[PDB]
């Protein structure tokens, strides 16, 4: 079911998979 | 994708860096 892989992206896990395919400033 | 709250839905079922990389360039 396509090359993907859905994260259970919870709380700091997500907002740190954010910062790494984003990369704010913010956090 | 369009189906809960951001973190929320990246928690319970799952994000990958797409999905993610739809909620990481904006805050």
């Amino acid at each position: 079911p396509t090359p993907e892989m859905r994260e259970k992206l919870c709380g700091h896990h997500f907002v740190r998979a954010l910062v790494r395919v984003c990369g704010g400033p913010k956090w | 994708a369009a189906a809960t709250n951001p973190a929320r839905y990246c928690c319970l079922s799952g994000c990958t860096q797409q999905d993610l990389l739809t909620l990481c360039p904006y805050g």
